[PDB]
């Protein structure tokens, strides 16, 4: 099962203050370090801190302005990254990762993408890619699906209910007017469809939304 | 009376590495340079300090880190004293009667 | 603190062929390094640690040495699910710090990419709004030029284009190219096509639809 769990997204206004939560299973030992790590898009992997809940001592990288304060909940076995008073230079992936007082990450929870903006929040339009009735098809025919208008990053798009991952392509978001874009496509052999479904899903964390739409030939 | 003081030392010698390995870690953690920071080479460090060898392959740099060294070195060499003295008390004794 | 360096910042092999991820230690710190694989949009994974120590779960194909301030990461015969950016952590002194990364490029054969234009959905018309969308996919290399028209003349305003990163599935690249209108504008034009020019032809390769 997965060991760390954290939530999608987070969106932040200009000097508000946010809690990111982590929530661990699988064993757990008194020499267990919880982490958190920084990642801003196309960038690496910054260290900011790390917590022991055994005892509470958290420590934290002194090259770095101090956002953060890290604690955690022994009960609930869920440690917490407080961020404060955040600017746009704290939009990132923050990812918590567990270390076993050894010296290495063996897990990684998924990252919560933190968007640091005054806009507001909004789930995405999905709309269904089926070609045109000249389109000729081969042996494979692909379709799609688009999502457009939302905000902040990031949505998650499956096929199938992720079923369907071979021959997938979902495009990296374009931020156009507060708001983004994208769609993604998938390719299947000609012959399996309409007669098999194929739906496309797509999550969007910071709404708590998550829509499907089927991709039915045009009439 | 000896060889049950002999023993407990023992026994509390096996606690003392064990805890001085988990505290040294917790008390060098967020010092710039620190190197007793993972348990594995701390309880390694541990034991070489009881013993009084001192390699100086690790060693603590913050002032709580020390203080725990400065545990493990007392417990350590209390617990030779013992043994030894207990070594001397049943020699003695064998001794007294050969 | 420790500084690791990791250059290049980008490696480019041939299917099948031996590479090595190089990270070298401002100072010497034993075997006191890890590796970490991070591909597109996913969290890192731990693949070797302490320099040369296997992980279940990572195939053979992996492999860790050096000690001290080289070290480096290989692997045997690489293949597209290895695309990814890989990373090195050192976790010999406080505080733990980690290398800027590694990309893995693949160089594979040549692909014309497969074009599919979409004309807007009925659903989103109804909103007022209008998107004609068109795939540049599965082609290499990644250089790639698309064109819209409209009743024949080249169109530009509107167009908004995404490039997906090398695919960890095959080593091809993507595009999506996205012509967005209102439904008026949309609705006073009828032939709507993309163009899409690629290394693979002295032709471009053209797929269009007629709003009727
Ligand atoms: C004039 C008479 C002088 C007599 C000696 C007095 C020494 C000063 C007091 C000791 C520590 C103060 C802490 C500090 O401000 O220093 C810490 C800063 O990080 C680190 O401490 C250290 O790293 C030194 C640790 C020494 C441990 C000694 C254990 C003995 C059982
Ligand atoms: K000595
Ligand atoms: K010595
Ligand atoms: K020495």
């Amino acid at each position: 099962q997965v060991q760390l769990q954290q939530p999608g997204a987070e969106l932040v206004k200009p000097g508000a203050s946010v809690k990111l939560s982590c929530k661990a299973s699988g064993y757990t030992f008194t020499s267990d370090w919880i982490h958190w790590v920084k990642q801003r898009p196309g960038h690496g992997l910054e260290w900011i801190g790390e917590i022991i809940p055994s005892y509470g001592r958290a420590n934290y990288n002194e090259k770095i302005q101090k956002k953060a304060t890290l604690t955690a909940d022994k009960s609930s076995s869920t440690a917490f990254m407080q961020l404060s008073s955040l600017t746009s230079e704290d939009s990132a992936v923050y990812y918590c990762a567990r270390e076993r007082g050894d010296g290495y990450f063996a897990v990684w929870g998924a990252g919560t993408t933190v968007t640091v903006s005054s806009a507001k929040t909004t789930p995405p339009s999905v709309y269904p890619l089926a070609p045109g009735s000249a389109a000729q098809t081969n042996s494979m025919v692909t379709l799609g699906c688009l999502v457009k208008g939302y905000f902040p990053e990031p949505v998650t798009v499956t096929w199938n209910s992720g079923s369907l991952s071979s021959g997938v392509h979902t495009f990296p978001a374009v931020l156009q007017s507060d708001l983004y874009t994208l769609s993604s496509s998938v390719t299947v052999p000609s012959s399996s469809w309409p007669s098999e479904t194929v739906t496309c899903n797509v999550a969007h964390p910071a709404s708590s939304t998550k829509v499907d739409k089927k991709i039915v030939p045009r009439d | 009376l000896h060889w049950r003081a002999a023993g407990a030392a023992t026994v509390l010698l096996v606690i003392v590495l064990l805890a001085g390995s988990y505290l040294a870690v917790l008390a060098e953690r967020g010092a710039p340079g620190a190197q007793l920071i993972t348990y594995p080479r701390a309880l390694w460090w541990a034991c070489e300090t009881a013993t009084t060898v001192x390699y100086g392959d690790l060693y603590p740099v913050t002032l709580w880190g020390r203080l725990v060294a400065v545990v493990v070195m007392v417990a350590g060499i209390t617990s030779f004293g013992l043994v030894t003295a207990a070594l001397a008390t049943w020699f003695v004794g064998r001794e007294q009667e050969r | 603190d420790i500084l690791l360096t990791q250059s290049p910042a980008i490696l480019s092999v041939s299917p099948g062929e031996r590479v090595s991820f190089s990270c070298r230690a401002s100072q010497s710190i034993g075997t006191d390094i890890h590796w970490y694989q991070q591909r597109t949009n996913g969290s890192p994974r731990l693949l070797i640690k302490y320099a040369s120590e296997s992980i279940s779960g990572i195939p053979s194909r992996f492999s860790g040495s050096g000690s001290g301030t080289d070290f480096t990461l290989s692997i045997n015969s690489v293949e597209s699910e290895d695309i990814a950016n890989y990373y090195c952590q050192q976790s010999n002194r406080w505080p733990f710090t980690f290398g800027s990364g590694t990309k893995l490029e693949i160089k594979r054969a040549d692909a014309a990419p497969t074009v599919s234009i979409f004309p807007p959905s009925s659903e989103q018309l109804t909103s007022g709004g209008a998107s004609v969308v068109c795939f540049l996919n599965n082609f290499y290399p990644k250089d790639i030029n698309v064109k819209w028209k409209i009743d024949g003349s080249e169109r530009q305003n509107g167009v908004l284009n995404s490039w997906t990163d090398q695919d960890s599935k095959d080593s091809t690249y993507s595009m999506s190219s996205t012509l967005t209108l209102t439904k008026d504008e949309y609705e006073r034009h009828n032939s709507y096509t993309c163009e899409a020019t690629h290394k693979t032809s002295t032709s471009p390769i053209v797929k269009s639809f007629n709003r009727n």
